[PDB]
């Protein structure tokens, strides 16, 4: 070892890095599947398909 | 002006992963390669001016200032690095990356095409100069100076604030190429006479006018060698660029609203350049000469006719590197006898005779010599002013021989005479320091060879 | 953290981790008491945690590697020059006072936090309770100035306030002819020039005000030097004491709950040690400041959060 | 010749009740 | 104080303002400023000294009296309506009597005289928690009632606070007195503008909000409460002297950052309703803000004033603190005035 | 790359100069109908600028 | 006494150290590469073919042509016995005048 | 201003016609500089707890990123429907009342007389 105390954040949280990881990665298809869908309403809408 | 903004901010990555050892010589390489660039501005035309966008546009006003902005950033870096070798690393790229952030706000404010993108710029210049001053300044006026500075600064703009959005609510819009086909002729009032006052003092207060200087000889003292530069070679120029383009939408009334101010310039550059006359300390000389110089600035524009603004441009260019040289070689004595003390340092000529060289090439140009850039926006300005009057000759002759006198004086006691005896830390001039003289001074002697890009608009 | 309000929320209380045997125990005494062996002693009959006196590198045990720092990253003082000059120009005696009582501070913060955390007892020497004894026997000698004492009871004022005192106070009788015995047995070349008024003043602050005020809020036990040597004695005194003085008493979940936040965030603890009080003996001009703090950084495994150190072997540092 | 930093006679003046 | 006991009645601080934001009868409104006073007392009483029972006693004091002159008001209304709706007020002594109210619980000059005291009295959180979210509530009734509103005295009340706060903190020492003082200059730009165009009035709000909450969490961070122990700040931590140089300037107004967003666009709407004079007065004042910034920033970042020997000790803990929103909060306060056309979301 | 780095600003003025050009298509409103410029498109061209 | 100081630096003499020190830094290969960089992209590069982009403007604001195109106008009017140049900027049918 | 507009279906970000407009792109300069905001707030976090800065918590900075450009995308749609409101209820009044928007007859200033002044 270096230290004298086993630091907090020595080792990663591992659920919390899978919890960021799977936010992120939900949040981004969600947010891809909300443009392709308002671009997809938008040519509905507007008649240009 | 996206080709100029962007590798601007890629200075900042380029400044902040550099290697310890790199940070200077990397940002002063690619800064170099922008100031090569910026020859791109140069694409004038007779009648349009080079319009890039709705945000961006650039006439033959604005060009000078741009290359000469983007030139002076090489120039701050090669001058600031020595007396800041000591300096912490994060705090040394803080600097740089002010000095970038400065540069930053500078180019998008000359290149501004709406008056209000311009005030927000205008305005954002304060906040990397006023942390330069009250951070790596070195006497302890700095904090009070810094105060000064933007407090007469903001209290004449935020005036220009409330005026700007009055043109933007009258007239629909404060594009300056819509105002310059929408302008409408500003009649007597008295709410037009405190209109015109809105619009000018903020640009009274950068240029500066005489009575309102009193910040400029603190935070041109109180600063580091690269505020200096960028503070009397670029900064006191946002005036006279704010005021080229403000006073399109004053007319007929600065007509007569321009008389008192006249008066404060025409007697001030009598009493500034006599101040010269006997200053003590070197680089408060060359703030009061460079409020000197300005105030003919002030002159032709408020006269304006296009000998002025000619002469005033070319004027504003000349001042601005001959100024900046001048800063960087009392910086030069600073950084030997650490005093700023003119009697202190005397016969340097007999110790570094090719920066005595740069010392007589500097005052030479200082004093207005042909067929310098200096002279010949002196000379316009000269010729506008006689036709606006054939009594100012007087004010402007006599100031000619004041400004010879405060030009060679500056020479006689840094350079000439005895040596001082006890002062014997005189090192021989660094490569470092003849090549920021040297790049001050050949663009300087180069643009008498071709100065009609330096002759604005209406050339 | 490891320990916070929800915590506290899904069931920890610290009364049900707190026996009988949870007390925090202080064995006092002059320089050369032989106190040390005792608390260590009463460490090992009664199966509690034995702390040693916090010297100038306490801080320096605590945090990095465990290893003391040099000099001018702790302390900026030295003990063997206060035993040398104790009227030194260079404000070194309540400058290393004042780091002593930091130190103290943030030993009686870890000696909480593990009567708190774990619920086994803590044995600790000269707490933050007996560290004024010093201070005024220092200022009885003119080794500090009244500005000095000033700073210290500022400093104490806002800083003991915070805390609960000791179980039990272990007091050892020794004269001041027995401690100087003891010190020229030792053999240290500095701790032989303490003065006998300078003993006699940390004897005096001792038994005249520091267990007269301890009386009432703990239990004092008043030892002489060979009945000290009787460990099992001590520890049969100790285990047939009827706790009925202090503020130990009234302690529900909520008010040590508070405490034990306050134990665990160490820049709280240390908060008002560096009350801004411009001291000639403690104030750090800003170019020295700058200068230690940018060698501070520069030491290995100081320059990030601990577990942030790529120098000392820190791993995943992309995924922490 | 080192750049100047505030001292102790600066601080005292924000350090008052009042300014 | 107990954390579920902590949870419920900051949840009733909360619940206290949702029922103003909500409701469409008078009483509700009441009952809702009622609620957030009666649930906000033990937040400014968690320490239990003698500074915050008197700071919550005028607290309490000023509050009371607004609450009563509040339901004088709402009776008032239904002695010339008979009704109850949450909408214009249907005489000029009940708009008088409601804007002296809320005036008195935004804490706005001249009714300004309790905000510089009760910050100074409580803790650093319940004065972000009295800077922040107690003023939700009352511009939530000032939004709903300004076809009632007086001019004169609305904008009254606002150049007295704007004139007030900004003299109030040049003398100040204390960081919770100069936040107190900021919050009453604040308040007076808040209202100048509200009926002209509440959207910059909900535009100004959120931005102080934001910067408030940046410097209160920066002052919970740095656990410092005076000036001259937030300058010891650049030998503990020297980002935090970055953080509070940015966000006070942006405080200030100061181009190009979030600050300068409200107080341009408040002048941009009191010039299209042909009042130069009154902004151009109020800009002017905001140096006095921007003063006492500028010398909070040359005391923390731009100067390093000297330090102490224990410091050192400091030197090797980390901050274990929860700087909650502190780096989304501190960008959020500078970088967001190329954003400023997000303030139709406010529309 | 052991000079990445030195790429930071020229790539960046590429991109930069890149943006400019696409700004100019946006612009295109005017193209070849200007009373001073409008003439007939030459054979083997669409546009007169780009 | 005042406080706990650290005494006055000296100033630094860069050629006591490195004699060929160019002012730049104190490390003599980061020195003379700096040196290079200045005089390399600084006077080689913005100076030398900077004046060569500004001595070769493509008529910079086109003046030259205004000379030419005015030597195509005098000698056109030259031979029609037109006036080399009209007081009148606009042609007078093409105003209204405000009557009186 | 437009309080009564949006009064008669309350409380809705964005309701039905804001699907009629076009949303913003996924490389829209605005949204691109909201997820710089995102990567400066996840700077400024590995600074303030004294972490590598460019280096600590990639998938901290990615959720910066990701969370900034996920709720700017939405704050853009309700501006850009605001302003399209805007001009809608601009238009449809400007048609409802043609007494107040006359037609001004655009004068050529081969009529339009000006006061010269002369600079001398
Ligand atoms: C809508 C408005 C949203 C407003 C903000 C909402 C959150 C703040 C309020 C609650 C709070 O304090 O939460 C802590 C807060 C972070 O504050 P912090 O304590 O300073 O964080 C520092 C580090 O995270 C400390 O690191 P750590 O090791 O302790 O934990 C790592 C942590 C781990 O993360 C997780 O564990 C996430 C997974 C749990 C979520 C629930 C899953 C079930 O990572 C993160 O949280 C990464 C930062 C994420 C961004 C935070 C700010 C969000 C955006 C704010 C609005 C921006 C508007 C811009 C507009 C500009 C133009 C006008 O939020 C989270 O932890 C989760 C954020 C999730 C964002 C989702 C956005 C879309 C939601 C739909
Ligand atoms: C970016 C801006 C924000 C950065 C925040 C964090 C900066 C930091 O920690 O830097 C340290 C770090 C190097 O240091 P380190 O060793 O890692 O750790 C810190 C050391 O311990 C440093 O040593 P130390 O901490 O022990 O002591 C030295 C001391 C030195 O400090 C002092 O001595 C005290 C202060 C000295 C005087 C004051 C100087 C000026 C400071 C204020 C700036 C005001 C001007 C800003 C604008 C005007 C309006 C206010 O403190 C520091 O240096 C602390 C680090 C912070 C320095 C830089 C501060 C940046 C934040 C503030 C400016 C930006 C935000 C506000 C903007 C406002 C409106 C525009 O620098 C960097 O990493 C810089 C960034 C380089 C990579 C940039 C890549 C950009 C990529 C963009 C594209 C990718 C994203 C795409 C997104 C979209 C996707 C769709
Ligand atoms: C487009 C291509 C253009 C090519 C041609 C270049 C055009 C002019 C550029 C600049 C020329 C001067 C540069 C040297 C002066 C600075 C350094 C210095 O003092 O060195 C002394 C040193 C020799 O002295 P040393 O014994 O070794 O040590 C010095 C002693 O310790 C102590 O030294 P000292 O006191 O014994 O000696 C200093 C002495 C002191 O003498 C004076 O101070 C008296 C000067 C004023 C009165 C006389 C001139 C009055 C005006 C008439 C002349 C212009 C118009 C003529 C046309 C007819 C009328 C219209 O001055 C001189 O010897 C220089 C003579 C020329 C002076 C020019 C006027 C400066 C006065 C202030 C401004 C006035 C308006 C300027 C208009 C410029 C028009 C181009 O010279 C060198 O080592 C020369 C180095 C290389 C110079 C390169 C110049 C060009 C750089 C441009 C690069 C990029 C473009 C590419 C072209 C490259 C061409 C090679
Ligand atoms: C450097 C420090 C000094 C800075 C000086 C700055 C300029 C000096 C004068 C400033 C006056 C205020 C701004 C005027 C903006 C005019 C815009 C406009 O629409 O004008 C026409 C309008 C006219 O109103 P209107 O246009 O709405 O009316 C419709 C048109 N008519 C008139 C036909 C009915 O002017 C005004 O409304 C008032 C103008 C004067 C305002 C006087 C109040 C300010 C007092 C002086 C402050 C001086 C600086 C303070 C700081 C000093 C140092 C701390
Ligand atoms: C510009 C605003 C910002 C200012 C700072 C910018 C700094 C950054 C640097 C940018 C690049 C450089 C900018 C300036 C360039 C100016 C130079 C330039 O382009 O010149 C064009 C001028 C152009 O002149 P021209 O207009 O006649 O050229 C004709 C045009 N062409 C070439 C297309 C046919 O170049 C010359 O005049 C060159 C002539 C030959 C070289 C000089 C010979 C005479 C020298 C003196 C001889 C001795 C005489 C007696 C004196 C004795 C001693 C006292
Ligand atoms: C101090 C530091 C150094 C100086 C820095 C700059 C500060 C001064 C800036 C403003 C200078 C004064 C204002 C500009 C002067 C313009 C000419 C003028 O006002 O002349 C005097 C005037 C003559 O009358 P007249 O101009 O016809 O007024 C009717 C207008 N329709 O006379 C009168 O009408 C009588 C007087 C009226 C009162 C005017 C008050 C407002 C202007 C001053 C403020
Ligand atoms: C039209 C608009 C309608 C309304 C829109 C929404 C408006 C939201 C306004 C939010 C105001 C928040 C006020 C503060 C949070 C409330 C609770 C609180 O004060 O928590 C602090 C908490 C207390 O912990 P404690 O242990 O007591 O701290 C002392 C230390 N011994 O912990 C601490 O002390 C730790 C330090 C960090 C705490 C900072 C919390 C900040 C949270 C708010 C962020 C800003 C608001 C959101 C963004 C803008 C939205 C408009
Ligand atoms: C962060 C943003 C999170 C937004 C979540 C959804 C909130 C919501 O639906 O709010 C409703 C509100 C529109 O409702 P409306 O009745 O028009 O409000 C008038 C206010 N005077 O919509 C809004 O207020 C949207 C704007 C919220 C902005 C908050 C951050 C600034
Ligand atoms: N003012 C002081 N003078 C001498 N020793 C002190 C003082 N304050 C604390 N001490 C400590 O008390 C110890 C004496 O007890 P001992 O541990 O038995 O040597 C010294 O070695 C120091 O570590």
């Amino acid at each position: 070892k270096f230290y004298i105390q086993e630091p907090p954040h020595g080792s990663p949280n591992w659920l919390k890095v899978g919890l960021t990881l799977g936010t992120s990665a939900f949040l981004w298809i969600y947010l891809i599947k909300q443009h392709n869908e308002d671009v997809l309403e938008y040519k509905r809408r507007n008649g240009l398909e | 002006m996206l080709k100029y903004i962007i590798p601007t901010m890629m200075l900042m990555p380029l400044t902040w992963l550099s290697k310890n050892s790199m940070i200077w010589i990397n940002t002063t390489l690619h800064s170099l390669l922008i100031s090569l660039t910026s020859l791109l501005l140069l694409n004038q035309f007779g009648d349009n001016s080079l319009n890039f966008s709705l945000t961006f546009f650039s006439d033959s006003l604005s060009t000078p200032l741009l290359i000469l902005t983007m030139w002076l950033l090489p120039l701050m870096l090669m001058a600031s690095q020595h007396h800041l070798s000591k300096e912490n690393l994060a705090r040394k790229k803080l600097f740089i990356s002010m000095l970038i952030l400065l540069q930053l706000f500078l180019i998008m404010t000359f290149t501004a095409t709406e008056l209000i993108f311009f005030y927000i710029m205008f305005e954002a210049t304060l906040v990397p100069t006023l942390i330069i001053i009250t951070r790596w300044g070195n006497q302890t006026e700095r904090l009070n100076a810094g105060l000064y500075f933007l407090f007469y600064t903001l209290a004449g703009s935020l005036p220009l604030l409330v005026a700007l959005i009055y043109i933007q609510n009258t007239m629909g819009s404060l594009n300056f190429l819509i105002l310059q086909y929408w302008v409408q002729p500003m009649p007597n009032s008295w709410s037009n006479t405190f209109m015109w006052l809105a619009c000018m003092m903020a640009f009274m207060v950068k240029m500066p006018l005489y009575g309102l200087h009193l910040w400029l000889p603190k935070a041109h003292v109180e600063a580091p060698i690269a505020g200096s530069m960028v503070l009397a070679a670029i900064l006191l120029k946002l005036g006279g660029y704010g005021m080229m383009r403000i006073t399109l939408l004053l007319n007929p009334i600065t007509d007569f609203m321009a008389y008192p101010f006249i008066m404060l310039s025409l007697w001030g550059m009598i009493m500034t350049s006599s101040i010269c006359l006997r200053q003590t300390d070197l680089k408060s000389l060359i703030a009061y000469s460079s409020v000197s110089h300005m105030a003919l600035v002030i002159v032709a524009i408020l006269i304006q006719t296009p000998w002025s603004y000619m002469g005033a441009t070319a004027l504003m260019i000349a001042h601005g590197l001959t100024s900046s040289m001048l800063f960087c070689l009392a910086n030069s004595n600073y950084e030997r006898v650490h005093s700023r003390t003119m009697i202190l340092a005397r016969g340097l000529q007999t110790l570094l005779p090719l920066m005595a060289a740069w010392w007589l090439l500097a005052s030479l140009t200082n004093l207005a010599l042909p067929p310098s850039i200096n002279l010949i926006g002196e000379l316009f300005v000269v010729m506008s002013t006689f036709s606006w009057s054939n009594i100012t000759i007087i004010l402007m002759g006599l100031n000619m021989v004041i400004t010879a006198l405060y030009s060679l004086y500056m020479l006689i006691t840094t350079q000439r005479g005895k040596h001082t005896h006890h002062i014997n830390n005189i090192l021989p001039s660094f490569t470092r320091e003849n090549a920021l003289m040297s790049l001050h001074m050949l663009p300087l002697l180069l643009l008498s060879l071709n100065p009609k890009i330096i002759l604005g608009p209406l050339y | 953290l490891q320990y916070g309000p929800l915590a506290y929320i899904l069931g920890e209380k610290t009364t049900k981790k707190m026996t009988e045997n949870s007390k925090l125990i202080t064995v006092d005494g002059n320089i050369c008491s032989g106190k040390s062996k005792l608390a260590k002693e009463v460490a090992e009959k009664l199966g509690l945690k034995h702390f040693p006196e916090a010297g100038i590198h306490y801080a320096d045990s605590t945090t990095g590697d465990g290893k003391p720092l040099p000099v001018r990253f702790s302390g900026n003082c030295s003990l063997e020059k206060f035993y040398d000059d104790p009227k030194s120009n260079d404000g070194n005696s309540y400058r290393l006072q004042a780091w002593l009582y930091a130190s103290r501070l943030l030993q009686y913060a870890d000696a909480l936090e593990h009567l708190l955390s774990t619920g086994q007892g803590v044995v600790l020497e000269r707490s933050i309770y007996s560290d004024f004894v010093f201070l005024e026997a220092m200022y009885r000698q003119g080794f500090i100035r009244k500005q000095c004492v000033d700073h210290y009871n500022q400093v104490k004022k806002v800083t003991v306030c915070e805390y609960l005192p000791p179980h039990v106070v272990i007091y050892v009788d020794v004269p001041v002819s027995e401690v100087q015995s003891r010190i020229q047995k030792k053999g240290n070349p500095h701790e032989m020039k303490i003065t006998s008024a300078y003993l006699q003043d940390i004897e005096n602050v001792y038994k005249g005000t520091f267990l007269p005020e301890m009386s009432e809020k703990c239990e004092v036990l008043q030892y002489s030097a060979w009945e000290a040597e009787d460990a099992e004695k001590v520890v049969e005194d100790i285990q047939y004491l009827k706790y009925d003085k202090g503020p130990w008493l009234d302690q529900d979940d909520r008010k040590l709950h508070n405490l034990r936040m306050l134990v665990q965030d160490k820049l709280e603890v240390l908060n008002y040690t560096s009350i801004p009080v411009f001291l000639p003996e403690v104030t750090i001009g800003a170019h020295q400041s700058d200068r230690v703090f940018q060698e501070f950084t520069e030491l290995p495994g100081r320059k990030y959060r601990a577990g942030y150190n790529e120098d000392v072997g820190d791993k995943w540092i992309w995924l922490k | 010749a080192r750049q100047w930093q505030p001292d102790v006679e600066w601080a005292e003046q924000y350090g008052g009740a009042v300014m | 104080m107990n954390p579920i006991i902590l949870i419920i009645i900051l949840m009733t601080v909360m619940l206290g303002t949702i029922i103003v934001m909500i409701s469409t009868h008078w009483l509700l409104i009441w009952i809702g400023f009622e609620m957030n006073m009666l649930a906000i007392i033990p937040i400014m009483m968690k320490k239990h000294n003698p500074r915050a029972t008197e700071a919550s006693t005028k607290y309490f004091l000023t509050q009371s009296t607004a609450s009563m002159l509040l339901m004088m008001a709402i009776i008032i209304n239904l002695m010339f309506s008979g009704q109850w709706t949450v909408m214009k007020l249907f005489n000029p002594m009940a708009s008088m009597l409601m804007t002296m109210a809320l005036a008195m619980k935004l804490g706005m000059a001249p009714f300004h005289f309790w905000v510089p005291e009760v910050t100074q009295g409580i803790p650093l959180s319940s004065g972000l928690i009295l800077l922040t979210w107690q003023k939700l509530a009352p511009m939530s009734v000032l939004y709903q009632i300004l076809p009632s509103i007086n001019l004169d005295l609305i904008l009254t009340l606002s150049i007295l606070s704007i004139t007030i706060g900004g003299w109030g903190g040049l003398n100040q020492t204390q960081l919770r007195k100069i936040m107190a003082y900021s919050s009453i200059a604040h308040m007076g730009w808040m209202t100048a503008v509200l009926l002209y165009n509440p959207t910059m009035t909900l535009l100004n709000l959120i931005i102080y909000i934001i910067m408030t909450s940046t410097m209160f969490t920066l002052f919970m961070a740095n656990s410092t409460t005076t000036t001259l122990s937030l300058s010891h700040t650049w030998n503990k931590a020297p980002i935090m002297t970055i953080l509070v140089l940015i966000t006070l300037l942006s405080m200030g107004g100061l181009p190009p950052l979030s600050g300068f967003m409200p107080k341009w666009m408040i002048i941009q709407e009191m010039t299209k309703n042909d009042s130069i004079i009154l902004p151009t007065l109020m800009a002017i004042t905001a140096l006095l803000n921007l003063y006492f910034y500028m010398r909070l920033t040359y005391s923390t970042a731009l100067t390093m004033f000297p330090s102490t020997n224990n410091m050192k000790m400091k030197w090797q803990f980390p901050t274990t603190k929860r700087m909650t929103l502190l780096p989304t909060m501190t960008v959020l306060s500078t970088m967001l005035l190329p954003l400023t056309p997000i303030l139709s979301i406010l529309e | 790359r052991d000079h990445w780095i030195h790429v930071l600003v020229p790539v960046g003025f590429v991109f930069g100069y890149y943006l400019d050009r696409k700004n100019d298509e946006k612009l295109a409103a005017f193209r070849n109908k200007s009373l001073l410029y409008k003439r007939e498109l030459k054979p083997q061209e669409e546009v007169t600028w780009k | 006494l005042r406080w706990q100081e650290d005494p006055e630096p000296e100033d630094e003499n860069l050629y006591e150290k490195n004699p060929d020190s160019h002012g730049y830094d104190k490390d003599p290969a980061v020195d003379v590469w700096n040196m290079r960089v200045v005089f390399f992209f600084g006077f080689s590069i913005v100076l030398v073919l900077g004046s060569t982009f500004v001595a070769y403007l493509p008529d910079y604001r086109m003046q030259e042509w205004a000379r030419r195109e005015a030597e195509r106008l005098v000698k056109y009017r030259e031979a029609h016995g037109l006036p080399l140049m009209e007081s009148n900027c606009f042609d007078p049918s093409k105003i209204q005048l405000p009557e009186d | 201003m437009m309080t009564g507009r949006q009064a008669r279906a309350p409380l809705q970000f964005l309701p039905d016609e804001a699907r009629s407009l076009p949303p913003p792109k996924l490389t829209d300069p605005r949204l691109a500089y909201i997820g710089f905001l995102g990567y400066c707030s996840g700077l400024i976090d590995n600074a303030i707890r004294r972490r590598p800065v460019l280096s600590a918590g990639l998938h901290r900075q990615f959720l910066y990123i990701t969370s900034f450009v996920f709720v700017g995308y939405y704050l853009l749609k309700r501006q850009d429907y605001m302003y399209a409101v805007r001009d809608h209820d601009m238009f449809s009044y400007i048609k409802s009342h043609p007494e107040d928007f006359p037609e001004k007859d655009k004068k050529t200033y081969r009529e339009v007389f000006e006061e010269f002044h002369p600079v001398r």
